[PDB]
This record gives C-alpha cells, structure tokens and sequence, in this order.
C-alpha cells in the first residue's frame, strides 16, 4: 500500500507527461 | 490553417473607376463670329466631356 502511493504518484506523472507531450506538440502545430 | 485570411491581397482585381476611354471627348465648338470677315470674337467652347 506504501509502495503504491509512490506508484500512483509516478501514474499522476505519466497522467502529467501525457499533458506535456499534449502541450509541446501543440506549440510545434501552428497557425494561418 | 483558416487561410484566405491572407490571401496575398485583394490590393485588387482594380476594375476601378479611373478610366478616360470613358473617352476625352474634346467638343471644340470654335464660335468664329466674323463682322463683314473681320474675326471680332472666337468664342471657342472646349466642352471636356469625359464619357
């Protein structure tokens, strides 16, 4: 249970990660 | 790519109004009023009629 709060913390950063990659590729697909 | 925005304009197609053919028509009515042959007036009404 103790190891799986730092698990959940790292599946948060995957959930995180997922965002950033949303957020970056988006800065490279651009405008008129 | 909502583009047509530009669109590299549209400073026209310019099927503008500045035309003289439309033509210059330069009505020249030279009035020669003579006296017994003797020009008193040339009353030469240039009407500039652009058409």
């Amino acid at each position: 249970q103790d190891l799986l709060n730092v698990k959940m913390a790292l599946d948060i950063e995957i959930a995180t990660y997922r965002k950033l990659l949303e957020g970056e590729e988006s800065r490279i697909s651009l405008p008129l | 790519p909502n583009f047509s925005s530009l669109n590299l304009r549209e400073t026209n197609l310019d099927s503008l109004p500045l035309v003289d053919t439309h033509s210059k028509r330069t009505l020249l009515i030279k009035t020669v009023e003579t006296r017994d042959g003797q020009v008193i007036n040339e009353t030469s009404q240039h009407h500039d009629d652009l058409e």
